[PDB]
Formats: structure tokens, C-alpha cells, sequence
């Protein structure tokens, strides 16, 4: 994930 | 909805060779995008998810890059396994949409069809119908056609095409080409011809059969 | 190794329900994940349905709203799709796939067709000629697909091209042909095994020279 960002999970989904 | 829009549509390259295949999103997805690979006639398979990283066990030669709303899929150094379908995924947005994919063929010495003609089948004339079948097999490259002609005179409507996917052994193409008719109307002419029009040759490949032989 | 298998009908008709099972092996769908339906249209356009999460948390494409639904049965570790309200541009190919970190985990994909289309049993009709030698077989007049075909029972498979199928006025064509070398045939048999799942019909055809 990009330096403005942070991998997060919605769902069970891993996502910046 | 974001777009995906997918480039190039198709590209024909040499083993060794390297190519990007590129997405551009609609809206910025901010690195959620995966590249899925795809055999043809068969399903998928994830290769890099958050833009670029390498799912287990996909080799170095296959790398992402790109930010934002535009990113790329490269293969430095292609090899034989990997002429394949490429589609990219975009998951920053629902709904999560799709690339219109990429088609990576591989390059090879030309080669000329095989022609083979059959006439109908017994068992298909109790039917009260006839059809005569030619097979265009193992060419390259992939631009070809077929004409059929009932007694001398070309038939355009009534026939079925169909052709393969490139070969996975020897990089080639096939062709299937059905003509169907009435028993009565087979049973009227004489001479059934298939002619294959292809680069490897200014004259067409001809197979016939004479029903009074 | 995690692996998932679609299941479900080849053909609905236009107005009834389109309902797919994804089974689960070797993962359980209630420790992580979410767990998708997508499909490829004729052309080879995809789109994404809908998943429910291993929460049971379900999210769905807008365009499908009103007629979707995914449901679960967490003791036989499968998911479902149900589609109501079905056309003819419903007609596709239908995965299952896991989300997680990316899409790592695919189904082998089940091809549905909505038609009101009869299904018909195909015939079965043998190609044989008027170095090398071709032979085929030709199986016309049948619907929905799919059908299988195979030479002398799997055991010939080099040589062999079987050709995509054709639709026109609601019945298929599909032919494959096979060359094997000179004087092998007819002393050695070729057959060829069609099978057409919708209509229960199971052909061998065994090539006979002219």
C-alpha cells in the first residue's frame, strides 16, 4: 500500500 | 461503477521477449488491483494482489507497478507457459470490476493447413439431411479461410465454422467447417469442394469428393 | 492446498431462479475470507455478483440487487448463489473465488445457459474418408451444452482437435477430428465417446471405412 496508506480488512478482505 | 480499461487487447510476441499489459481505472483505486491469469477454456488463477506484490509461487519475471488510476503487469523474459489470459481486478471501490483481458499468443515459422473433407454419413441421410465436413488443421499464422462450392458454384449460407484455441504443443491453429444441406439438395449435385485460402501459398488448398465415385 | 468446485444446473428458463453451489474443501468458510461469485459472459467480459464474508456479512453488485441472493451452509462448508428473474443475458459462465489478498482461489467455472430452448439429445455421426490418416466424429442437433467428447475412451488424445460448439437455431454442432499414422485404422479401432449430461445420453460411435 502506497506511504499515504495502510493495508485494512473489511470482510475478511485485505485492502490498502 | 469505475471502468477498467485493459491494454493491449491481444499481442503476438517471441519466447524471451517482455511485455507490460496495462489497466487504467476510471477513479483512483489506490493499489487495489490484482492480475489474474487465465489458460484458455480453463479458469484463474491470482498472480500479484495490492498492485505488486507476487502471490506464492509466481517467478521474479512477472512484476506490478503503477499508482493512483493507471498500473502495469510485466513479463521480462517470457516463456512458453506463459502466453496465456491476463485480466486485472480492481477491489477500492464496490463493485469490484474487471479488465477486458489480454491475449498473449507466441510467434512461429508459418506453416500450411492440412485439409481433410467427409462426406455425410449414412446413418445422418435416414434423417433427411446431409452434411459434408472439412478440417483445416495445425497452420500458423492464425488468418485463414475456407470456401466451400456444390458443383463448381460457391455456397456461402447453411455453414457452421469453428476454430481452436493456439496449440499448446506446437504453437498452431485449427479450423472446422460444416456444410449442411437437405438429402434431397446433396442428392441433386455431384461435386462437393472445401478450398483453404492461407499466406503459405498464392494457390488454394482444394479437397473435393464426387458422389458418382 | 484450499480448492473449490461450482455445481449446479446447466440451463434455466427465462423468468425461474439460477441457483449454483460452491463446495470447500481444505478451509473452513467461517475463519477468513470472503467468498465470491463471478461470472464471464460470452466474449469473455467479467463480472463481479456478489460474496458473503466469513461473517455471513453479505455484499452484492448494484446492477443485481434486487434478484441476487448468497446464502451459506457453514456444516457442509459450501455457498450459493441464488438469481431470480433469469433472461437470456444471464447466460455465462459462473466461478466461485475466494477474496482475501487478492483472488488466490478459483472454482474450475460451470457454464449456464438461459434459454426456453427444448433440450434435445445429440446425434452422433462418424467422419470417415471417401502417411497420416484423419477420422471424426461430428455431434449435431443437441441442446444446452455442454457435451464431452473423448477418443477410443481417453486413451487417444494426441492428434486429436475438438472444435468449439456452434448455436444456430437453437441446436449445437460440435466436431472433433483425430489423425493417427497410415494402416493403424480400421485394424485398430477408433470410437468416439460422446456424452451429453442434460439429455442422460452416452454414444460411442466407432469409425467404420466407407
Amino acid at each position: 500500500c502506497g506511504a499515504d496508506s495502510y493495508e485494512m480488512e473489511e470482510d475478511g478482505v485485505r485492502k490498502c | 461503477d469505475i471502468l477498467m480499461t485493459q491494454s493491449p487487447v491481444s499481442m503476438s510476441l517471441s519466447l524471451g521477449d517482455t511485455v507490460s499489459i496495462t489497466c487504467h481505472s476510471s477513479q483512483d483505486i489506490s493499489s487495489n488491483i490484482g492480475w489474474l491469469q487465465q489458460a484458455p477454456g480453463k479458469s484463474f488463477k491470482g498472480l500479484i494482489y495490492h498492485g505488486t506484490n507476487l502471490e506464492d509461487g509466481v517467478p521474479g519475471r512477472f512484476s506490478g507497478s503503477g499508482s493512483g488510476a493507471d498500473y502495469s503487469l510485466t513479463i521480462s523474459s517470457l516463456s512458453s507457459e506463459d502466453f496465456v489470459d491476463y485480466y486485472c481486478v480492481q477491489y477500492g471501490q464496490f463493485p469490484w470490476t474487471f479488465g477486458g483481458g489480454t491475449s498473449l499468443e507466441i510467434k512461429r515459422a508459418d506453416a500450411a493447413p492440412t485439409v481433410s473433407i467427409f462426406p455425410p454419413s449414412t446413418e445422418q441421410l435416414t434423417s433427411g439431411g446431409a452434411s459434408v465436413v472439412c478440417f483445416l488443421n495445425n497452420f500458423y499464422p492464425k488468418d485463414i479461410n475456407v470456401k466451400w462450392k456444390i458443383d463448381g458454384s460457391e455456397r456461402q449460407n447453411g455453414v457452421l465454422n469453428s476454430w481452436t484455441d493456439q496449440d499448446s504443443k506446437d504453437s498452431t491453429y485449427s479450423m472446422s467447417s460444416t456444410l449442411t444441406l437437405t438429402k434431397d439438395e446433396y442428392e441433386r449435385h455431384n461435386s462437393y469442394t472445401c478450398e483453404a485460402t492461407h499466406k503459405t501459398s498464392s494457390t488454394p488448398i482444394v479437397k473435393s469428393f464426387n458422389r458418382n465415385e | 492446498d484450499v480448492q473449490l468446485q461450482e455445481s449446479g444446473p446447466a440451463l434455466v428458463k427465462p423468468s425461474q431462479s439460477l441457483s449454483l453451489t460452491c463446495t470447500v474443501t481444505g478451509y473452513s468458510i467461517t475463519s477468513d475470507y470472503a467468498w465470491n461469485w463471478i461470472r464471464q459472459f460470452p466474449g469473455n467480459k467479467l463480472e463481479w455478483m456478489g460474496y458473503i464474508s466469513y461473517s455471513a456479512n453479505t455484499r452484492y453488485n448494484p446492477s443485481l440487487k434486487s434478484r441476487i441472493s448468497i446464502t451459506r451452509d457453514t456444516s457442509k462448508n459450501q455457498f450459493f448463489l441464488q438469481l431470480n428473474s433469469v433472461t437470456v443475458e444471464d447466460t455465462a459462465t459462473y466461478y466461485c473465488a475466494t477474496a482475501g489478498r487478492g483472488f488466490p482461489y478459483w472454482g474450475q467455472g460451470t457454464l449456464v445457459t438461459v434459454s426456453a430452448a427444448k433440450t434435445t439429445a445429440p446425434s452422433v455421426y462418424p467422419l470417415a474418408p471417401v502417411s497420416s490418416v484423419t477420422l471424426g466424429c461430428l455431434v449435431k442437433g443437441y441442446f444446452p451444452e455442454p457435451v464431452t467428447l473423448t477418443w477410443n475412451s481417453g486413451s487417444l488424445s494426441s492428434g486429436v482437435h475438438t472444435f468449439p460448439a456452434v448455436l444456430q437455431s437453437d441446436l449445437y454442432t460440435l466436431s472433433s477430428s483425430v489423425t493417427v499414422t497410415s494402416s493403424t485404422w480400421p485394424s485398430q479401432s477408433i470410437t468416439c465417446n460422446v456424452a451429453h449430461p442434460a439429455s442422460s445420453t452416452k454414444v460411442d460411435k466407432k469409425i467404420e471405412p466407407r
